[PDB]
């Protein structure tokens, strides 16, 4: 059975504003990556998919649970301990007033860890696995840069090894070396852990290494889909041939 | 007997039964906090006003009511509602924790253990343990509700990371019966550990905040720590002064200007138990 | 060595008989009785009576002639009396339409029908030391006018009429009572009336004010501002029919406040409403403006100030609560400060060790 | 048609003498003595005291009277007079380690040197209404202790001395005073210390409530609250050395609060300072929880609370300033209401169109 | 004469000295708010106790007062501020604009244009004109000290783009001398015009803000407006009741309450002028 | 004489942490591009540059006038008149409760522009330049997407045709075919207006396409300096080859 399926989920603020009519489904180990024009609801079906935004339609099933037929507690539970979400504002998914090592131990801390020793080393492992030096983790995320907030957030939601990660824009304000460094941990994650990934991006060439299948998303429409290479090399509408003739060739 | 004018205990009987439901319901919840109905006092608020009310509504004539302060009897607001109680239902009172049946108590757990059919209530200031966190009741009463109890284990990440401990020394939280993490109501760490599968039920009552909680007898009561840093009690380099005792929770009193100090137990029933054994 | 000794009960008792004394001051000065404290205290009786719950002026003047003036611990007196009280009944819903007026003015025309009936108040008062108050006098005889009532409409319904300003339209609904449950945020607006009634009168100026100063503003005027004497009136079981019970001096007032766009209405000024006992009037107006700050929801207002914040408001309104919790701190503390001191003894070593 | 009339003078006079005759009441009563207010409403009088800012019981007393025993009115009438009497000279700063206690008691130490005097207070006693009170009665015989005063050394001086606070060091910095020059945000400690002693009881008694529930929480204990006389000095011109020129009655509050932990010297408790005149202490604890609350510049503290927003608290804890602008809503505003109503009644007819 | 037992306008000298000083500095900034140490009044505060203190620290033995309030000569504020006034400095005291050397008041500029040698004194509630947009003064007053004063560009615009209007009737900020954006006290939007160029001094006194502010005779004063959005005053379809005027600010008085109402002139004294002219 | 003139500008939080010794020129009418990896201090010298951080050692003239010599109120008359900086958070170079169409037209009405019509119909106009509708005017910059509010951001300080840009990340959140029209839009601005830019970024594509010369930071020191073209095809330093290496 997919991991997460969804089936006809629609929001919209307004006329052409959010999404509706989108169904798709996420295998373990597979990425499904979302492209579009900026504004075209990617967002908001993020959020919709990641139990923070109740559709206005359709259907959410996880593990052959529907996502909003559960309790309040249910949904905390699973966004709390096996489904990271990073956000488009890094900040929005970190805690000012708490250090690095604190953001990233309260994931663990949710999943059982009590030993403060174990936490303050995985934290460490981790800031420097997304490229941060250790002697920051007692820093409030205040003091980093936004590149440095944003793989703080990658960090926090994957120190705990969940099995569904939703992502908004992930690379935005990282640099091509630790933009790389963070696809390859995400492939290893993949393939190794059989993590699950749906990752809104606008660089189609993260998509291109990373997604495995590609949506495409015009007016709150999915007018493509499908698997990335064909989408990306065989376009067949025209706003996602715009889209590939804008790549700039290097 | 009652001959103050008053009804039996002070309290109407509309108060008392719904003071007595939400009993009921915080004992079928352990360390939830039922909203309660409370009533204003002869004692102002935040002098133990939720602790009499729970009394009011527990005491009956048969029982022996002690009263203790910082863990002794002769503390001046412990004296005022022992002798309101005297004044509004006549009961007997005792200093001795082994033969009282109701212990309403402020900041201590007597030194003495409980046992069976005695109960003992609590004078609680702030009911949810996540106020100094979070400030908001909107907030933490879905955090109750979803058990989102992931700040309260940053702040003690984050206490440690400053300070190497935990800053929390007394009205330590604890988890109950593994879901509810509940206030023990201002107590040293040193009587957290006596809340553990108690044969006695306890009450908590916080009369300002309109909220009543209870842990049933031997029910687990658990003081969130770390493995690495395990929950350690207050410790003296001194016994007390009077009975030689080194395992009572401690208060300093102060002699004179030069510095000059003793250490005393704050049980002091427990201290006269020990003093006069020799 | 040392002995334990009891000192607490002599303790209170020594310090209440000098509370006492010190109540009673220098006998060579008659003791002040409580109808003096009613009549001549008048506006102290007013606030006792609002914010401890009780319309009752005898109540109120011997909870202040207890309490040696302290305002905060007459009303904690008057509404611990409440609690000792049987209801026997609730009152119909009080008509102010039916007020005999002691004082109408209106901030927003300069004459309106039944006129500005400024009635007994210090406004336009030269607030300058009267020394001759130190001595016995003589009272002013007043002059008297027509003793006719004019038609005093509110000006709300003259507003109204105009539509540039909406009726209060009863649904039915059954107010919210914080006295027999605990209030749950965000409250109805019954329930914040309510509370703010019995709030502190120095917080909820001071919040009014802040509004007042850009922190939460909502334009207001002076609609209205009612004080006389309306009637009560009870259904009793026994009889099935409105009997009517007596009379209570009060106090209303009714702000207008910024106007707003509505998509599908036509433009109108809101609104704010304060109601006291007695004549003391800046409690109503700084309840009708709090309550108008906390109309933001229902107006899709963005927060600006304190005053909006609802629950911080309310929480901490009344002054029995906070009054009670800070001089709590007078309480014996030592046990918890011990655990204080365990704790920085251990890391002043740390950190020098 | 219509001619204009005089009506405003005549209307006011006859509104001042309603207002006064209210204020003597019934004529069968004996009318209130200043004297009378002034010992047995002793704690009203220390209110207005402290807030209206001049330590004259008998002139306080006179305002309450004056102001039928409205606080607000009474303490605005105390500061008006102060604005006539000229300065004659600056006191020397007061030591209240010479203070003849009346009442001296500390949460933090079960005993002290010198030791719990609860003094004359209502701490402990059931807020039951005395209506014994309602009739003439009989003050009680006071019991008799020894008549020595044992030394009362302040609790923070035996703190300091073991290293778990800090002590206030005077560094001759010259005090700003508010009432000659308007205040500057951010203001020093000692405005701010100045303000507080002049603002409403309530509302800083509610901002200290909420400091205690979380709201920029300074964990508080009544390290020492001592009341009595203290002795006033001054240097004449005339003379060229110290003069005492009486005692006043005074309450000092000294809070502890939450250790710190600064880089470069050991852990240590911070402190609030409150003091007020007379025996009405609840004012100087709101006090010194405030002037820790508003002490975050200096440790570096995030606000998490209104009372820590320095501005939002000191502009508006004057209830001189916030009750006189409230109750200005009463003054004629129809000019400007003419000039809203002109433009609502033009959105009203291009939204109708 | 004075014979009331305070000093000549109740001010001591230090205060008028003061007040003075900040009035040379207030003219000399034209629209800058001056601090000053104010002093409590007779009157409680917003009630004209800036206008008070002015008027005391620049009246003298000659100068004929003249005290409106809404533009009335005999509203209750303004009865009571010239009894002060006359009690406290036997001053003359006239109902007629042109006979006036000295006007104080409140929402209202007369009618009568003002002359050489008069000073009219305004009485202010807020003498930010940014303080509605941005309520804190330290944030204030370096807007004033920067020249930025592009949140109220913003707001003006915002007004039209919601309403097609801009908001503000009353109290309506005015450049002055090219600088400083000032607000005229809550006159309404009819009188601005009048502030332009006047060869009348104009001082802005708000007692309980501690601020003075000033506009010398002949100063540029332009409110705040937009091309195709012109500054346009408040106009009625009625003429006065009284005398017939169609160029006076008008109040209107409700008559009962069937909704019969009359409009009539708030400057009464200019409502006379032309009543008996005819 | 070069419009911005930046001589031994240092600014440190600790060391390694900021930006020190740091020197260079900026002529009208080019493009200065600094790259390098993420913490390296471009954010913190672009408002050091920008009059929005206090050097600690160091100077910058503009125009002849040393930038932090001049009073506090000059500095904010440039920064609000001929002066454009775009924020890496959208929402720091915007007013939350304030409309798009205000926020572009406070920029307009800071330069002198006192008619509403046409204030509105030029923000409608910039509105469509950067890709947003024009029904979207009156709705509030919270109600948009990262991408809306960062060309909101761009429009804001692009309406007054300033003569000096400073960017952080502007193409951050935007699709490529967005990016590209904004990256027309500057190329015109700079050919027809000689406008000049300071770009920080991490896209090398849109250094390359836009930026005249190129700097590299690595632990907060300029470590290789020169045109754009040489140092992305040629690099010298080990840093900038390990970067180009990983370009996608
Ligand atoms: N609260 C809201 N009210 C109204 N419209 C909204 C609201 N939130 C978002 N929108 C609009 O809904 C549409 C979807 O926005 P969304 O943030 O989902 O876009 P996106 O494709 O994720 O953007 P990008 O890739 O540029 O970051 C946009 O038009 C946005 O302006
Ligand atoms: N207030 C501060 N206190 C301490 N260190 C700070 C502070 N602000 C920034 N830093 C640190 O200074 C260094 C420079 O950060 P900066 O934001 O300038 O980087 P950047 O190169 O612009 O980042 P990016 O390209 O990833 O957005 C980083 O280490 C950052 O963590
Ligand atoms: O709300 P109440 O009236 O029931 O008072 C409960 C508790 O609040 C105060 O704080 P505390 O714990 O120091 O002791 C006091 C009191 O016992
Ligand atoms: O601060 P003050 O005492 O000088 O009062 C100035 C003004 O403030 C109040 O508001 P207002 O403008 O409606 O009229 C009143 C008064 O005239
Ligand atoms: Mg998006
Ligand atoms: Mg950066
Ligand atoms: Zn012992
Ligand atoms: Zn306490
Ligand atoms: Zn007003
Ligand atoms: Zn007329």
């Amino acid at each position: 059975q997919p991991l997460l399926s969804v089936n006809n989920l629609t929001h919209l603020y307004a006329p052409g504003k959010g999404f509706s009519d989108v169904s798709f489904d996420l295998w373990p180990g597979e990425v499904l990556g979302i492209v579009g024009e900026s504004g075209s609801g990617k967002t908001t079906l993020l959020k919709s998919i990641s139990a923070r935004l109740t559709p206005q339609q359709g259907e959410i099933h996880y593990e052959n649970r529907s996502l909003y037929a559960m309790s309040e507690a249910d949904r905390r539970r699973l966004l709390r301990t096996e489904w990271g979400v990073v956000h488009q504002h890094p900040l929005d998914g970190l805690r000012r007033q708490v250090s690095a090592g604190g953001n990233i131990g309260e994931r663990l801390m949710a999943t059982g860890a009590r030993h403060y020793g174990d936490i303050r080393a995985t934290a460490q492992k981790w800031l420097e696995e997304v490229e941060i030096p250790a002697n920051r983790i007692d820093d409030l995320p205040t003091t980093f840069s936004g590149g440095m907030q944003q793989r703080l957030q990658i960090a926090r939601n994957l120190v705990t090894h969940p099995k569904l990660v939703f992502m908004d824009e992930p690379t935005g304000g990282l640099d091509v070396s630790v933009q790389a460094r963070l696809l390859d941990l995400l492939r290893g994650l993949v393939v190794e852990l059989n993590l699950a990934v749906v990752i809104v991006t606008h660089d189609l060439g993260v998509a291109r290494l990373l997604a495995d299948r590609l949506l495409v998303m015009k007016q709150g429409q999915v007018v493509e889909s499908g698997l990335t290479d064909r989408v990306l090399d065989d376009p067949h509408h025209p706003y996602t041939q715009l889209l590939v003739s804008s790549v700039l060739q290097n | 007997a009652n001959l103050s004018g008053y009804n039996f205990a002070y309290l109407d009987e509309q108060t008392k039964r719904m003071i007595r439901r939400a009993i009921l319901k915080a004992v079928a919840i352990p360390g939830y906090q039922v909203p309660f109905g409370g009533r204003e006092m002869p004692m102002p608020y935040g002098w133990g006003t939720g602790g009499i009310q729970l009394t009011a509504s527990v005491i009956g004539e048969s029982d022996v009511l002690k009263v203790i302060d910082q863990g002794a009897d002769d503390t001046t607001n412990a004296v005022s509602i022992r002798n309101f109680f005297k004044r509004v239902t006549g009961v007997n009172t005792t200093e001795r924790t082994d033969d009282a049946t109701l212990i309403q108590t402020r900041h201590r757990i007597p030194e003495t253990p409980l046992t069976e059919d005695q109960i003992i209530i609590f004078q609680v200031p702030i009911p949810e343990p996540l106020r100094f966190i979070e400030p908001r009741e909107t907030e933490t009463r879905t955090m109750h509700a979803l058990e989102e109890y992931g700040v309260m284990q940053v702040k003690l990440y984050e206490d440690i990371a400053r300070f190497g401990h935990i800053a929390t020394t007394y009205a330590y939280p604890v988890k109950v019966n593994g879901r509810y993490v509940m206030d023990p109501s201002p107590i040293p760490k040193f009587d957290n550990p006596k809340m553990d599968m108690m044969p006695a039920l306890q009450l908590f009552g916080a009369g300002r905040e309109k909220r009543i909680y209870a842990v049933p007898p031997f029910t687990r009561v658990e003081s969130l720590d770390f493995d690495d840093h395990p929950f350690t009690v207050q410790q003296w380099d001194e016994p007390c002064a009077i009975c030689g005792s080194t395992h009572s929770y401690l208060d300093e009193v102060v002699l004179d200007d030069a510095g000059n100090r003793m250490f005393v137990c704050s049980d002091t029933d427990y201290c006269r138990q020990q003093s006069e054994a020799k | 060595m040392y002995v334990a000794v009891k000192g607490g009960e002599k303790a209170i008792d020594a310090a209440h008989a000098l509370q006492e004394s010190r109540r009673r001051g220098d006998t060579d000065l008659p003791e002040l009785s409580v109808a003096q404290i009613e009549q001549q205290l008048n506006l102290a009786v007013d606030r006792v009576m609002t914010e401890g719950g009780i319309a009752d002026r005898e109540l109120a003047a011997l909870a202040l002639k207890q309490a040696s003036g302290d305002n905060v611990e007459a009303i904690f007196l008057l509404r611990a009396y409440r609690t000792t009280l049987a209801k026997l009944a609730v009152s119909e819903p009080l008509d102010t339409t039916g007020m005999r007026l002691e004082r109408r003015i209106s901030a927003v025309y300069k004459d309106i029908p039944g006129g500005q009936l400024l009635g007994p108040t210090y406004d336009y008062t030269h607030r300058l030391l009267d020394f001759t108050l130190l001595a016995n006098g003589e009272a002013p005889t007043l002059t008297t006018a027509d003793s006719e009532q004019q038609p005093s409409p509110h000006v709300f319904s003259l507003l109204a009429r105009q539509g540039l300003a909406k009726f209060e339209e009863d649904s039915g609904a059954q107010p919210d009572d914080i006295t027999r449950t605990p209030p749950v945020y965000p409250c109805s607006r019954s329930s914040r009336l309510q509370q703010l009634m019995r709030g502190d009168e120095g917080y909820l100026l001071a919040l009014a004010y802040s509004t007042q100063r850009g922190y939460g503003r909502n334009h207001p005027f002076a609609g209205e501002i009612r004080s006389g004497y309306i009637d009560v009136s009870i259904v009793p079981e026994e009889l099935g029919f409105a009997v009517n019970v007596g009379e209570l001096l009060m106090t209303e007032c009714e702000m207008v406040n910024g106007f707003i766009d509505p998509p599908d209405e036509p433009p109108h000024f809101t609104r704010g409403y304060g109601l006291v006992f007695g004549m003391s009037e800046r409690k109503a107006m700084a309840m009708a403006l709090v309550d108008r700050a906390l109309q933001a929801p229902e107006y899709g207002e963005h927060a600006t100030g304190p005053a909006q914040d609802e629950e911080f408001v309310l929480a901490h309104a009344d002054n029995v609560e906070a009054a009670g919790f800070v001089s709590h701190l007078k309480l014996p503390h030592y046990v918890d400060f011990q655990a204080e001191l365990e704790l920085l003894k251990r890391l002043q070593q740390e950190k020098n060790h």
